[PDB]
């Protein structure tokens, strides 16, 4: 909506997104969080991780989850097929530091804080002791706290 | 019939990998070697 699928399907059911934004600024107090933390995935090592693209296709053909996992991927599909990466330059200081570690942990900490920063985070958590095995819409539940 | 003639015949071979409808990334190496014959003829039964 700012620059120019209301369907999500769990556990075999369709429920519809009805979801409304009548005015703008929400709209991109959101969207500057997202890309912030996009961009700080980026790396050194992001370069390494790149040319090793052709060896998740190869593998992808390979193996047979790697196939489930490369074709909603609607980059890496193209990427590899359309995109190339020369010999990458030798690392200032190759023999101290280590680039693949800082590209990985950074990484962790941004990722769990993601959806926890354009949502909310998890509060509560079902524990039923000796109830019942599921809970329906609107039976009453028991929980402890997260 | 002079201005084309034809000198010997031969005989071809040809490989190729099996179609895009049986391709896996284990049956590419199974190579469908084929022969044909060049400038060749068929016959009835042999005289002899």
């Amino acid at each position: 909506r700012t620059a120019a699928a209301d369907v999500i399907c769990y556990n075999g059911r369709r429920y519809e997104l009805e979801t409304n934004l009548q005015h703008r600024d929400g709209s991109d107090a959101a969207i500057r969080t997202l890309v912030l933390n996009l961009m700080f995935s980026i790396n050194e090592g992001c370069l390494l991780l790149l040319a090793l693209i052709p060896t998740l296709l190869v593998q992808g053909a390979h193996d047979g989850y790697v196939n489930l996992l490369i074709q909603t991927a609607n980059c890496v599909r193209e990427t590899g097929q359309l995109i190339n990466i020369p010999p990458m330059p030798r690392i200032q200081d190759g023999h101290r530091r280590f680039p693949i570690y800082e590209t990985i942990s950074s990484w962790i900490s941004t990722s769990s804080r993601l959806g926890d920063t354009l949502g909310t985070r998890a509060i509560l958590r079902v524990c039923v002791f000796d109830g019942p095995s599921t809970v329906h819409p609107g039976d009453r539940t028991a929980v402890i706290q997260v | 019939l002079m201005g084309d003639m034809a000198e010997r015949t031969t005989a071809i071979l040809v490989s190729s990998a099996p179609d895009a409808g049986a391709a896996t990334a284990t049956t590419r190496n199974m190579r469908i070697y084929d022969g044909a014959l060049y400038h060749g003829l068929i016959m009835m039964a042999y005289q002899a």
